[PDB]
């Protein structure tokens, strides 16, 4: 009984005409996808530490399964449709190995913005942190790991390509959160991004707010196929 | 002949620089600050050398870790299966096993191998790592000691000889031998071993994958015309299978300066853009009679302090920490002897005058007098007395040299 | 030792002087050797090799470290080099091969002789 | 006894399979490093000098071992964890014989900006110096010197390559400080760069904020090795 096992078939027809998956529409379908999604909201003055200078503003944990879904109400992308794509396709399968594309958008600032890849930092947490609120020694810029430095005068869209460092034969998604190992700190997570901003000016009254967009890589490779846990139906979001 | 163009424009994507993170296998565009506008590169000869910046040559030079002695006269610990020497294995090294240099106030300056330090530079590592054994003994001298490699231990709290024969172990004989080497193995779960110590991020070093253990076999053995001292000086070097993973925050720093702003309050040399300080007057303040710290000749430019920590006691004054600055400056004080005679002195002391959301410093000459007048001078703003009041405050005599650069406060 | 002379030791002569050893040394190189090229891109004068002079053996110090003062550390010779200059009150000599002239460049070899007895260790 | 020496080896295993430095990663790990680290501050108004014009603001020392470390709660980059790795690289050589390269940040003005080359202009500064508190004859721009005029309405970084300019076999990095040769003045730094403003006119109100970011080069090469001088760990900079 191999998981695609059929022992008597009873098959009254022939079978449909093939078609290629681009035929009767132009594009070839198989299950890979470097369609962009959401990742995060906006940040106000209130939220960086009193000393914002070389500080960064949010901590980003970077999993291919995505984050752990929050609902808002101020944010009902997340609230009435669940997750995007990404995170329901790699809930069938267990490992990965390849890096990950980052799309960043900071709209309320016009000045310079940095982005940096800590590839050895524990991944342990689920959601993103900011300002005051994150951990000590944490969101602070470090020399000599990989960045990019970004002017928002000349563009406001940061892409780059977050690479796969773990010293492991995989990579583990579809991590538990709260209570540990060996395996769900170092070799689950590509690691954590830090978003900052150059100058230590205070926020624009207004607020400045970043879209984290994220897509899958070439190098990737969803490894294992697991059984798919349980879905939610979006279209049953109002009773 | 002005031919038309209609040859469709092409969607382009603007960026402010070029990459950050690329170091090698690339080209980087630059405006060469050069007379020749081409491909310029510095001119050598066999004078100028390649650049000597293979990692293999470097981490192969071996480095001195902390020795030590190694009696035949100790009637306890010069027995068969007595632990001599141990420490994890990995390739930065154990801080207490390095030549260490303390300082009060300061940073503990370690004398870290070539191994250790360019493995600071790496985020994993793996390798066989080679540890030379050097003894100060001459022919009379005789012994034999098993070090061993256990793998999976990181201490020797279930560590002894008669286990320590169970794993990969050498038996080195001391007999008319001074010099050894144990290149250890990899022995490990996984492929890459990540550095046991790292750029401030977590409360928590990551652990060794093995330990280093050695231990007596045969009891050192010396005589009456020979020295029963035999230092011992373990050295490390890398394999010629080591190899470092990813770059990451240095988990070392230069030894240049020592200094540093630990939590401790110090109260936050000002802001950046108001140094460096000169001690002026403001014609706001007593129509400029008495001395608060400039960054400017302009008028209305007062250096401005950074964010006080809300922990501090108000009543409490500051002191210098770092560089200072020297100054000339206030007659005897009704009840008191307290008269401030005019000279030049070094500042020391402060007090903060507080003018709504920006905060300025006013200063007091390091002088045991000094000390109690903005003692007093810090507990007269916190209750709120009369500005008119609390003028007897050094006076305004001329300018004064400015500051190399920010001046430190503290409690 | 086992020879009605002693036992056979090995020798070192350059210009007009000869060096005895009787064991295995332990040696190194500063770095890379090679033959100066650019320094002829520095003086429009002929440059001038004294063989003879220059590639004679010179002993110049000898410092007596004792056990009281002998720790981990102690530095028994710290001086810049190349400096050899001895003269009556503290101030290049030419009493040896040495010149007194405004250019020159050379590389050098520092051998270390130490006499102990078959009872010590350091 | 070379500097590498095994007088008598007990390997009681065979050697661990080699893999190339770029195989369960992907890229070639070997000593050289063209990844950018900070190099200065903020400026303000009152920084100035009176007669703002064709007056530089910053007077930055060329040194590939980076300037001498100044610690300060306003910059947590510099103080929690220490200078980046191009410092502690150029630690263990004595001699250099390449170029640097510059990036430049420049972001509280939208107003033209310059940057001047003094190869020749004796290094014997480890600190930048801003504005009036500048000496006098210096941070005065020159004519006839490598320079690089930009304008921050187009783009906000400038990137610039510094040559090498010493009348000398190499360039001596790891210099001390402050009191003298002829070898530490002419063959230790590039030499200076003048950053200054175009126009005479003001400094808005929030002032400018410098982040100068900076790269060895390809005709550069670290010659000598010598040994390391003692290090301090950043992990333990809080007790």
């Amino acid at each position: 009984t191999p998981n695609v096992m059929q022992p008597t078939p009873l098959l009254p027809t022939t079978n449909d005409g093939r078609v290629t998956f681009g035929e009767a529409f132009n594009d070839l379908k198989d299950l890979a996808r470097r369609y962009q999604l959401y990742w995060e909201g906006t940040i106000l003055e209130g939220n960086l530490r009193a000393i914002r200078r070389n500080s960064a503003l949010v901590q980003l944990p970077l999993y291919p399964h995505g984050l752990r879904i929050q609902p808002d109400v101020n944010n009902p992308i997340w609230n009435i449709m669940r997750d995007g794509h990404i995170p329901v396709i790699s809930s069938g399968f267990r490992y990965f190995r390849g890096g990950l594309r980052l799309r960043i958008v900071v709209e309320g600032l016009n000045s310079c913005v940095w982005v940096q890849h800590h590839p050895d930092r524990p991944s342990i947490f689920s959601r993103p942190i900011i300002g005051r609120y994150i951990a000590a020694k944490d969101a602070y810029r470090n020399h000599a790991y990989a960045a990019y430095v970004q002017n928002m005068s000349v563009n406001r869209t940061i892409e780059v390509e977050v690479p796969f460092y773990q010293p492991g034969l995989y990579g583990m998604l579809n991590a538990s959160d709260n209570n540990t190992s060996f395996d769900r700190l170092r070799f689950t997570g590509l690691g954590d991004l830090l978003i900052g901003i150059e100058g230590e000016q205070p926020i624009p009254k207004e607020g400045i707010e970043i879209s984290v967009y994220y897509s899958i890589a070439d190098d990737f490779s969803f490894n294992i196929f697991c059984g798919f846990p349980p879905m939610v139906y979006c279209d049953e979001t109002y009773s | 002949d002005n031919p038309p163009d209609p040859t469709p424009a092409k969607f382009f994507v603007p960026i402010p620089s070029h990459s950050w993170a690329h170091g090698t296998n690339t080209s980087e565009p630059t405006n060469t600050l050069r007379l020749d506008g081409g491909v310029v590169g510095v001119g050598r000869s066999d004078d100028i050398g390649t650049s000597d910046t293979a990692i293999s040559g470097i981490i192969g030079v071996y480095g001195l870790l902390k020795p030590f002695d190694w009696n035949a006269n100790d009637t306890g610990r010069n027995v068969g299966g007595h632990l001599l020497w141990s420490m994890p294995v990995h390739p930065q090294v154990d801080k207490d096993q390095v030549i260490q240099v303390m300082t009060q106030s300061k940073l503990t300056q370690y004398y870290l191998p070539p191994i250790s330090v360019v493995s600071s530079l790496y985020a994993y590592t793996r390798g066989s790592i080679k540890y030379k054994f050097l003894f100060g003994n001459n022919p009379r001298h005789n012994a034999r000691l098993l070090v061993a490699y256990i793998p999976g231990i990181s201490s020797d709290n279930r560590l002894t000889l008669e286990r320590a024969r169970n794993s990969a172990h050498v038996v080195f004989s001391l007999n008319e031998v001074s010099e050894f080497v144990f290149t250890v193995p990899y022995i490990t779960d996984t492929m890459w071993w990540p550095r046991k110590y790292g750029g401030p991020q977590a409360a928590g070093e990551f652990v060794a994958p093995s330990y280093i253990c050695m231990f007596i076999l045969n009891p050192l053995v010396a005589m009456e015309s020979v020295p029963s001292i035999v230092t011992i000086v373990p050295m490390i070097a890398a394999g010629d299978d080591f190899e470092v993973a990813v770059p990451a925050q240095p988990a070392v720093g230069l030894s240049r300066n020592i200094d540093v702003i630990y939590p401790k309050d110090s109260i936050i040399s000002f802001k950046s853009g108001y140094f460096p300080v000169y001690v002026g007057s403001w014609h706001s303040f007593f129509d400029s009679t008495k001395a608060i710290l400039r960054y400017g000749a302009v008028s209305d430019h007062i250096a401005q302090l950074g964010n006080i920590p809300a922990n501090v006691n108000r009543k409490a004054f500051w002191i210098v920490v770092g560089d200072t600055i020297k100054f000339k400056t206030l007659d005897k004080i009704n009840g008191t002897e307290w008269f401030i005679p005019e000279g030049e002195y070094t500042l020391g002391y402060g007090v903060v005058w507080r003018d709504g959301a920006y905060a300025y410093m006013v200063p007091y000459p390091l002088t045991p007098l000094g000390e109690k007048i903005a003692q007093y001078t810090a507990s007269l703003l916190a209750s709120n007395t009369a500005i008119s009041q609390i003028r007897p405050i050094p006076d305004y005599i001329v300018d004064s040299a400015a500051s190399k650069d920010n001046i430190l406060w503290s409690p | 030792m086992d020879r009605p002379e002693g036992s056979e030791e090995r020798t070192v002569q350059t210009s007009n002087v000869v060096l005895g050893e009787t064991n295995i040394e332990s040696q190194d190189i500063a770095s890379k050797e090679y033959s100066p090229t650019w320094d002829r891109l520095a003086s429009s004068e002929v440059s001038d090799e004294y063989p003879m002079l220059t590639d004679r053996w010179l002993f110049w110090k000898s410092v007596k470290w004792e056990v009281n003062d002998s720790a981990f550390g102690k530095m028994l010779v710290q001086e810049k080099f190349p400096q050899s200059w001895v003269q009556m009150d503290v101030n290049i000599p030419n009493f040896i091969p040495f010149n007194i002239h405004q250019y020159m460049r050379a590389d050098f070899e520092v051998k270390i002789y130490v006499n102990p007895n078959d009872f010590v260790s350091g």
